């Protein structure tokens, strides 16, 4: 190095190039993977992360844990990004992607240290991943008769398998049945905004319920609200986007009068406008009035005098769910309130749930939405319950799209590893080592399962390898008996697309990391 | 060619093997290198590919010009020789179309 | 074990993974469970003296000097200035019991502290914490059924 | 919690960057003194850290006065010092050659050639270089004074002393010839110890001469002593001529009245006995490396003897060599053979405002002093450096009587021979061989650049001429910038100097090519 | 000091700025020749410019030697001789 | 709860940290292995520069903080002390062993099983080396020593210079040969004085048929060349006699002071006369000589050298047959010196070496000694030449002491890896894995050798393993055990045919030391770092 009186790049630029930087990138990926290892499997554990503000997040979800981590390593951010991608596309397997990518990099690291050209490793990864995806699609079990009973059983089993790693795994059957029931009621797009998630503190997990309709928290009742009846047996619901208050007609409106008679006429005209809106609402036959905009005390007392229910400032999502459940239409004007634009539910009731008042719309026969009311002893408890239910909902939706399942517990990966090793033993030998390394790296998930459960990983892996070699496809890790068992017969079912996406994303991340040979870091601007 | 992870002044990753992208994400301070970078960017704007070719050819030409200056040639003679050779290459190139 | 892993690479080059990783801390494995059990035990032992007819009140002082004398466990834990995350979890548990029922907000903390205290000596003997949680859930189901059995109705 | 493997201050650098940095540092070190080569070189002013000024064009002095941080630059400085110590000439040439070879090595290192191949090619090339240099050499009759003077002149035409060429050549030749010695079958020259250079600012440079003897900056101890003795008999001593304490603790115990006076009288009597022992040899001059007592001065003047005290040991050895005396420590053991007869005149004269002692008419003296008169201290220092170069070249010629054509003719001849030899290699290492062969052209190229002529045309013409059959002596005229024959111009240099330059340059390139990793900042751990 | 270090290799001449190590010491008290021997101050010389000037190596050498602080002064080897020092298994014959 | 004032690391964290430290130390010197290796240039932050390839020197010069890395550094130092060669190989092997053992441990294999497997693998590797991979030097002759020296001096600054330096080293080693009791030829290296001096090229390095002293005569009046030297070795200073602490001179009669002062020097004068009366020509003393005795020796036309090093004086006395005399005192209570105490040499000359002078004692009688004068371009190159020459001398000493050599170029490593991979299947179930990982770890040396040459390491090592597997399986093709790596062309080559040899003790000691270092580091699962 020489002073170079006129330096080329800006002062403070950091550059790392060659094999050492690739090894450092691999080590960083290993470090990132190590942070989420113990969260995988029914014997997994949760991680607690505290931000600068002092708030704590407790999660078993790999994507959430990685996001809460403030990763700044350029190569390590790839694992976080592929975890986010797996979460977005599938919703489950956010830990498997990171473990698989890190294990790929770990397996190919010794060849990197030996001076092997990265392009060869990338080609081997691409070939192995294509073969593995083809094998997954080939051996995935599907039934082409599609009856309601067996479809329900498959959905419930997939939901239980996706749920048997979280803190609600004790009530996994209950939660999975409830999640499948909620999902089956969505119409054609399976929109997540049509499934409500209400978290109410206090109460056990078994106290959580699914509403065959819509339910939302009471919204800032005005004076005179407590005189309105709080139960109806065949109400008609008027969904409005209207401000029912005494207010200026328009922001730029101005009234100019020069006689006291006109003054009184103007005051009475404002009152008559409000009362005309209220009378138009009342004459429609509706008994429950919900508005997106504030409802004043005058309107509240007017509706109370008519034995009618009012609720203003209802959020957008709650009104949308109410429209999709009862079957009305949101009206910005009350001039044409026909029976077509009026909702209908069998029973409306306001009850108390753990110190909160909730309005319930039940008995809807043709509802296309649902609302989850989750009970728990803590804020993060309910948050992680919601995350687990979201994972289960995503899995159930994907199963609805295509019921192609593979046995979990590492059985699918053992089959893939055996197939890949058999393929690799029949090629010249430069690609054979790398494909064998890929197959060996595919063993990470069952080994991690055994390690988390406290087993002896080596013996279980040996038994699994021997069983797969001698015949058997769905033999995986049996956590309860500390042994191996037929996971397909044990109903440890996974959608095939979960493993397909996991392998694809892990391979792409590994190829991207290997392809980089030089990293350059520009000096910071506006450090402050 | 191998991808390069380039981080600019705003913590933005740029992993790519595009020469123009790498140069524009690099804080180049030397003004002669600035001329060569502007030439590469002009090549990118006019055509769309060949920025790495432009940079490599310019670097090789400048090293060989340094060698020629060291052995005794003057700057003007080297410049005239490069101009004549560039004209000859432009004349030759159409005959190489396959 | 603490603060994470600091290697600075095996080639001498800088090894930065997480922003401000030198200023962050990390507890890994069984010692985290021991610390959490210890914190919960401390909170429960503080609460246990205010249980029953002969319980004694705690005399809370807020940041402004205002004085509150109370026996309500939920109120005491709400006004308690804690920093440990498990202590905050205990406070949230008391608030949950207050919201759902309104009574017994002190018994929940004592019961949780006793459960974690027993789980400590269960962990010391080489039992996976998930197994302890599953056994606790089974015993809780048994206790709930027994309560339903021995319950009595009033007019 | 700064857990680390190595120390915090340890810095490690490796790869292509280290090689590029080392080669660039060597190149820039060469570029520092590139312009100080040839008869048309320019002076450089060096500001010494201790406030002095060093004005010179010698490569070794300029490089020594420079402080550097890059270890490759330190290696180049050590190379220059080694070249100066071994032969005394060719420092600039060896630095430039090392830089050029490292440049042509970097050219290959940019490709995928391992440095070991380049080093092996360099070693083979160096062997062929030595062979060709020995081949194109010519013998010299050392008894021919004109040839020796011409060799010294060719050595000193590139220095500031070239304005006075005959005088400097005669001074150097006389000093080297009369410092030559042979005892017990062993031959020596010993320019370092004897043949002292004494510079007195003032006067004119044409007054500089080498004396047939020694000259010191000393005066008589007592003014009554003679300052001009015709044929002195000189006696040299180390022991003081004064009463000194014994080695052991020797406390006296006086209890009588006359013991104190007796002790003082015996001190005087011991001084008298030493003086009588010295006088017994009947000398004329007594020289001592230590003090001479006043009573000793009186007793010596009683015998008409000039005494000089506090002379440096090197000066006393030079006097002993010049006047044929033997240094004696005990006057009671003074033999006749120890008396120095052979000095033909001793004279104390004042130069400027300071007395100087001259013993300058010795017959067959084996040591001498070179009295330099000049304009100032810096000019005299440069003149002394040039005289040192001339004496080193004369000694090299006397020890090794082969000569090699100068003016870049040898460089071009060796380059052509190696290029012709490389045609039959038919291997992968032929390219570095030819490159390091052609790197020898940097010497004629630098000569032409300093002269101011056109480099490319002159190098092309010289190469074309050297492609002929008898043209190994065709080089570059340093003044007119024209192609001439060094058997006509007369510029010839010792084979030893060229051999040392070539070996040192090639081995410096080999040493610097071997490094590919740098770690620094660690404690000395002494 | 640089010149003195050549003839006195035993001494350990070192330099350090005042900033890295008071205000009154920085304004007009920078030149200090701190002499440390045995871990304690033997020479505490300050304001040395008054008795030195603004002086060559001879002046500083004399000033330090007049107080008996400079160690007593004591050939040029080729480069080096030693390579190690241990039980080097000197020559034997045995008959 | 511990309340220990310090930091504690437990479990996988400390194991990974130790492996990181060992791997970093290995990577420091991994680039200076084999002939295609390149040197490193160290700076001591005070301007001192050291260019070297020796692993021990590099690891000693560096300052290391982590203790697991200090273990490897002192392991390299121990390997240098007990063998003299293979200093980088042992460090690399130990680091690779630690890395693979840590991988096994992270795979939930108990460290005790890994250590037992490592011990078994080391024992069986040593046995296999001794029983299958040794070549006797009796049927090879001087060519074996020359080839061993050349192989040792590869990867050093005297590589291509090997054709000359190997002859020089072999002659120097054979010159100092002696046989002790039991008739065992013992070669006492470090008795070859290595003198360095910049100047002429490396080809001009001179091997002295005698001894070389880095000192000159004390007085310019003495002759600088004595033909028939009679060396007198002394261990006392020749100065003016001074009484000891227990003797004090007190004068009451003033007439005795002159006699006292005269005797103070007459004692030394009489000693000098007694020494010179036996015909002594060269006088060597460890102490100093004042000007008076220097003049005494000048008048006699004899050598006199002061401040001679003790080891140099002992070597000179042993070679020339002289006897060290710390004092002049016989068993009769007198003070005498006899001619039987005088050593003899065929010539003593003060020669000039690059503006400096040194004393050459040529052709000592009754015993032959040797010294080497290394000529280089600067101080750093001379130092590196000295280090490489010491390595070559140690290698030649090992080869001449134990007459077994092993093929070079990683052939031994590949053969051991194949044999141990085959052998692991016959022992245990988890120590099986430990032995397999030991075999895999032994492959790091050829991999590094191939990588340093910018060759395809994977293909070359695969071909080497195939050759050795064929040699081990087929019992009619056992000549392939000598197939190693030819880094010049990047092809497998019969190294025994090519003349690439190493002493067997190098491999054995390196394996044993690396195994112990790996076992020592692997035993740690917790670290407590007390705050100072
Ligand atoms: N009952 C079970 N038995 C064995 N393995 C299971 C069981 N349930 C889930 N798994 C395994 O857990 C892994 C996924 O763990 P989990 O944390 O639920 O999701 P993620 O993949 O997002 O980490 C799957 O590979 C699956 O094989
Ligand atoms: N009269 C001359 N004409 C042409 N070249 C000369 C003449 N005298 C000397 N030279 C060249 O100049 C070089 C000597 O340059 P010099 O300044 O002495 O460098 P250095 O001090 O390193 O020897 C020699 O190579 C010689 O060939
Ligand atoms: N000519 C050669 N050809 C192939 N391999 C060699 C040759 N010379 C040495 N080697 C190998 O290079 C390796 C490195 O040795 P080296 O690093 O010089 O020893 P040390 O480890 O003591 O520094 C040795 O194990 C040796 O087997
Ligand atoms: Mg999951
Ligand atoms: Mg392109
Ligand atoms: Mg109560
Ligand atoms: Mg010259
Ligand atoms: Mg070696």
């Amino acid at each position: 190095m020489m002073p170079t009186p006129v330096i080329l790049l800006k002062e403070g630029t950091d550059s790392s190039q060659g094999i050492p930087q690739l090894v450092s990138n691999i080590s960083a990926c290993q470090v990132i993977a190590e942070a989420v290892r113990t969260t995988l499997g029914p014997r997994g554990m949760d991680k607690l992360i505290v931000d600068g503000r002092g708030k704590a997040t407790i999660s078993n979800d790999g994507a959430t844990i990685l996001k809460l981590l403030d990763v700044v390593h350029p190569a390590a951010k790839t694992l976080v990004d592929i975890a986010k991608s797996q979460d977005a596309e599938v919703g489950d397997g956010t830990t498997s992607v990171t473990l698989l990518a890190a294990e790929f990099l770990k397996q190919v690291k010794p060849y990197v240290e030996e001076g092997l050209h990265p392009q060869i490793i990338i080609r081997a990864f691409r070939t192995a991943t294509q073969l593995a995806v083809n094998k997954i699609k080939e051996i995935a079990v599907t039934v082409k008769k599609a009856d309601k009973v067996e479809q329900r059983k498959l959905l419930e089993k997939c939901a239980m398998t996706a749920l048997s790693s979280k803190l609600i795994s004790q009530q996994k059957a209950f939660f999975a049945k409830m999640v499948v029931d909620a999902v089956m009621m969505l119409d054609d797009l399976l929109q997540l905004k049509m499934i409500g998630i209400k978290k109410v503190q206090g109460g056990a997990l078994e106290d959580s319920q699914l509403v065959a309709g819509v339910a939302f928290k009471k919204t800032f009742s005005y004076a005179g609200f407590e005189m309105q009846p709080k139960k109806y047996h065949n109400p008609k619901i008027a969904l409005l986007n209207v401000e029912l208050e005494l207010k200026a007609e328009k922001d730029n409106a101005e009234i100019r009068v020069h006689t006291v008679e006109d003054y009184q006429a103007i005051v009475d005209a404002e009152w008559n406008i409000l009362y005309d809106k209220l009378e138009k609402i009342h004459h429609s036959g509706a008994k429950v009035v919900l508005s997106k905009l504030p409802i004043g005390d005058v309107a509240t007392q007017y509706f109370a005098d008519r034995d009618m229910f009012c609720a203003g400032r209802v959020p957008e999502e709650d009104l949308k769910r109410t429209m999709m459940a009862c079957g009305g239409s949101i009206q910005t004007s009350v001039n044409a309130l026909s029976a077509d634009v009026l909702g209908r539910c069998q029973v409306f009731e306001e009850t108390q749930i753990g110190g909160e008042r909730y309005n319930f719309f039940t008995g809807c026969p043709k509802a296309k939405t649902c609302t989850f009311i989750l009970r728990g002893g803590a804020e993060q408890f309910m948050e992680e319950t919601e995350r687990s239910l979201h994972d289960a909902i995503m899995i159930v939706r994907r199963a609805i799209k295509n019921d192609s399942v593979v046995a979990g517990g590492g059985a699918i990966e053992m089959e893939l590893s055996k197939y890949l090793r058999d393929y690799s033993r029949t090629i010249p030998g430069k690609q054979q080592l790398l494909i064998g390394a890929y197959a060996k790296a595919l063993e990470i998930i069952p080994r991690q399962l055994c390690d988390n459960a406290g087993f002896d990983a080596t013996n279980i892996l040996n038994k699994l390898r021997a069983r797969h070699a001698q015949g058997g496809t769905w033999y995986g890790v049996d956590i309860n008996n500390e042994d191996i068992a037929d996971n397909f017969e044990a109903f440890v079912w996974e959608p095939a697309m979960v493993r397909i996406n996991a392998l694809t994303a892990a391979s792409e991340a590994a190829c991207l990391i290997v392809s980089v040979d030089e990293t350059i870091k520009n000096p910071r601007s506006t450090v402050d | 060619g191998m991808n390069k992870m380039v981080i600019n002044h705003l913590e933005k990753l740029f992993v790519t093997n595009d020469a123009a992208t790498i140069l524009r994400e690099l804080e180049v301070q030397h003004p002669a290198a600035k001329m060569i970078v502007m030439a590469s960017h002009m090549q990118e704007q006019e055509v769309g590919d060949g920025t790495n070719f432009v940079l490599v050819f310019a670097g090789a030409l400048l090293e060989l010009a340094e060698e020629l200056l060291r052995i005794g040639l003057s700057v003007s003679e080297v410049i005239e020789g490069y101009e004549i050779a560039c004209r000859k290459a432009h004349e030759i190139l159409p005959n190489l179309v396959c | 074990a603490s603060m994470g892993t600091l290697a600075f690479d095996e080639y001498g080059r800088p090894f930065l993974i997480i922003k401000d990783q030198d200023r962050k801390s990390r507890l890994m494995g069984l010692e985290a469970l021991k610390s959490h059990i210890m914190a919960a035990k401390a909170v429960a032992n503080t609460m246990r003296t205010s249980l029953g007819p002969n319980g004694l009140d705690k005399m809370m002082v807020d940041k402004d000097g205002d004085v509150t004398v109370t026996n309500d466990g939920a109120t005491i834990l709400s006004m308690m200035d804690v920093d440990h995350q498990i202590a905050k979890l205990m406070v949230e548990l008391s608030k949950s019991q207050d919201d759902e029922i309104g009574d017994g907000t002190t018994g929940v903390v004592v019961l949780a502290g006793a459960l974690l205290e027993e789980a400590e000596q269960l962990l010391d003997r080489g039992i996976h914490p998930i197994r302890i949680a599953d056994g606790y859930e089974q015993a809780a189901r048994v206790a709930i059924e027994h309560l339903d059995k021995i319950s009595d109705s009033v007019l | 919690r700064p857990v680390l493997v190595l120390s915090q201050n340890t810095k490690r650098e490796s790869g292509r960057k280290v090689q590029s940095g080392n080669i660039n540092a060597a190149k820039t070190i060469a570029d520092i003194i590139r312009t100080c080569l040839g008869p048309k070189s320019m002076m450089k002013m060096l500001l010494d850290p201790m406030g002095g000024i060093v004005m010179t064009n010698d490569g070794n002095a300029i490089l020594r006065e420079i402080q550097v941080q890059h270890p490759a630059a330190k290696s180049m400085i050590e190379i220059s010092r080694t070249q100066d110590e071994e032969v005394g000439d060719g420092t600039t040439s060896v630095i430039i050659l090392a830089g050029e070879m490292l440049s042509v090595a970097e050219h290959f290192l940019e490709q995928q050639m391992h440095p070991t191949v380049v080093i092996s090619a360099y070693r083979k090339a160096l062997d062929d270089m030595i062979s060709t240099l020995k081949k194109i050499s010519i013998p010299v009759d050392i008894s021919d004074s004109d040839m020796m003077l011409n060799i010294i002149n060719s050595s000193i035409t590139t220095k500031a002393i070239s304005r006075w060429s005959s005088l400097a050549c005669n001074i150097a030749l006389d000093a080297v010839k009369m410092v030559q010695f042979e005892e017990n079958g062993r031959k020596e020259i010993d320019i370092k110890k004897y043949a002292r250079v004494e510079k007195i600012p003032g006067g004119i440079i044409e007054d500089s001469c080498v004396l047939r003897g020694v000259m010191i900056n000393k005066d008589v101890t007592h003014p009554r002593m003679r300052r001009y003795i015709k044929n002195p008999r000189i006696v040299l001593l180390d022991s003081s001529l004064e009463y000194k304490k014994g080695e052991s603790q020797t406390d006296i115990e006086i209890t009588r009245e006359e013991d104190f006076t007796r002790i003082l009288q015996m001190e005087e009597e011991y001084i008298q006995q030493l003086c009588e022992d010295i006088i017994q040899l009947k000398p004329d001059v007594v020289i001592t490396e230590k003090g001479i007592s006043d009573l000793a001065q009186h007793y010596l003047m009683r015998a008409n003897i000039t005494a000089i005290r506090r002379v440096r040991k090197t000066d006393n050895n030079r006097i002993a060599r010049a006047c044929g005396a033997r240094i004696v420590s005990r006057p009671e053991e003074l033999r006749e053979d120890d008396v120095g007869t052979g000095a033909g005149l001793l004279e104390i004269k004042k130069i400027g405002d300071e007395y100087f002692t001259f013993i300058t008419d010795c017959k067959d003296p084996k040591a001498c002093t070179i009295l330099l008169r000049g304009a100032s201290k810096e000019i005299l220092s440069e003149v002394e450096r040039n005289l040192q170069d001339a004496m080193q070249v004369c000694r090299n010629v006397l020890l090794d009587p082969q000569l090699v054509p100068g003016g870049g003719a040898s460089e071009m001849a060796v380059a052509h021979a190696l290029t012709e030899k490389s045609k039959a290699m038919t291997g992968v290492e032929q390219w570095p061989y030819r490159a390091v062969a052609q790197a020898l052209e940097v010497i004629p190229r630098t000569l032409i650049q300093n002269c101011g002529a056109s480099t490319i045309r002159l190098l092309t013409s010289l190469r074309a001429k050297h492609t002929q059959e008898n043209c190994e002596t065709w080089g570059v005229n340093g003044e007119t910038g024209t192609l001439v024959d060094m058997k006509e111009l007369g510029i010839w240099e010792p084979l030893a100097v060229k051999l040392q330059t070539y070996k040192t340059a090639v081995e410096t390139a080999v040493l610097l090519l071997r490094i590919d990793d740098i770690v620094s900042g660690h404690k000395k751990k002494g | 000091m640089i010149c003195l270090a050549a003839e006195y290799p035993a001494v350990k001449f070192c330099k350090v700025k005042s900033s890295v190590i008071s205000s009154q010491f920085t304004r007009n008290a920078l030149p200090a020749l701190l002499i440390y021997k045995g871990g304690e101050l033997i020479g505490n010389f300050v304001r040395v410019t008054d008795q030195l000037g603004d002086f060559f190596a001879v002046d500083l050498e004399a000033f330090l030697q007049e107080f008996g602080l400079l160690p007593e002064k004591e050939v040029l080897t080729s480069v080096r001789n030693s390579a190690t020092c241990h039980s080097e298994d000197s020559d034997l014959e045995i008959d | 709860p511990l309340s220990v004032f310090g930091d504690r690391s437990t479990g996988e964290t400390i194991r990974s940290q130790n492996v990181m430290a060992a791997a970093s130390i290995a990577n420091i010197v991994k680039s200076s292995l084999g002939p295609v290796g390149l040197d490193k240039m160290l700076v001591d932050d005070i301007g001192d520069v050291t260019i070297t390839n020796d692993g021990a020197t590099i690891l000693k010069l560096l300052e290391v903080e982590h203790p697991a890395a200090k273990v490897l550094c002192e392991l390299a130092d121990l390997q240098d002390k007990e063998v003299g060669d293979g200093t980088t190989s042992v460090v690399i092997i130990a680091a690779e062993l630690l890395k693979n053992a840590d991988e096994l441990v992270k795979q939930k294999i108990h460290p005790t099983s890994v250590i037992s497997g490592y011990r078994l693998a080391c024992k069986e590797a040593v046995r296999y080396i001794n029983e299958n991979l040794i070549v006797n030097t009796d049927e090879l002759g001087r060519d074996c020593l020359i080839n061993a020296a050349k192989t040792s001096m590869s990867s050093k600054i005297i590589g291509i210079n090997g054709d000359f330096f190997a002859n020089m080293v072999v002659d120097a080693v054979l010159a100092i040969k002696y046989t002790d009791i039991r008739g065992q030829p013992r070669y006492p290296v470090n008795s070859v004085n290595i003198l360095k001096a910049h100047g002429r090229s490396q080809m001009e390095s001179m091997l002295i048929s005698g001894y070389a002293l880095n000192c000159v005569v004390g007085s310019q009046g003495m002759p600088k060349r004595i033909v028939n030297a009679k060396i007198a070795c002394l261990d006392f200073s020749l100065q003016k006699t001074k009484m000891k602490l227990g003797v004090q001179v007190v004068i009451t009669d003033p007439e005795k002071l002159d006699q006292i002062r005269q005797r103070e020097s007459d004692i030394t004068k009489e000693r000098i006369q007694k020494i010179l009366a036996t015909g002594a020509n060269v006088i060597l003393t460890t102490g100093g000589i004042d000007d008076m005795c220097l003049k005494y020796f000048v008048e006699a036309g004899a050598m006199a050298v002061r401040r001679v090093l003790k080891r140099d004086l002992k070597r000179i006395a042993k070679a020339s047959g002289a006897t060290i005399l710390s004092t002049l005192a016989n068993l009769e209570g007198e003070e005498t010196f006899e001619a039987a105490m005088l050593g003899q040499a065929e010539e003593v000359v003060q020669e000039r070496i690059c503006d400096d002078e040194l004393i050459l004692i040529k052709n000592t009688k009754a015993r032959t000694s040797a010294s080497i004068i290394l000529r280089g371009a600067n101080d750093f190159m001379c130092d590196e030449m000295e280090r490489s020459l010491h390595d070559a001398l140690c290698v030649v000493k090992r080869v001449l002491e134990s007459k077994s050599v092993v093929p070079g170029g990683g052939a031994v490593e590949a053969a051991l890896s194949i044999y141990l991979e085959n052998y692991a299947t016959s022992m245990g179930s988890r120590e099986q894995l430990a032995i397999a990982e030991f075999a895999r770890s032994l492959l790091v040396i050829p991999n590094t050798l191939a990588v340093n040459a910018a060759q395809d390491s994977t293909d070359l090592v695969a071909k080497l393993r195939a050759f050795h597997n064929e040699a081990q399986v087929n019992p009619e093709r056992k000549n392939l055990k000598w197939i190693g790596l030819d880094l010049s062309n990047g092809k497998p080559r019969d190294n025994k045919q090519a003349g690439v040899f190493e002493p067997t003790i190098v491999k054995v000691k390196s394996l044993k030391f690396a195994t112990e270092a790996a076992i020592t580091i692997l035993r740690i699962d917790d670290l407590i770092k007390l705050h100072p």
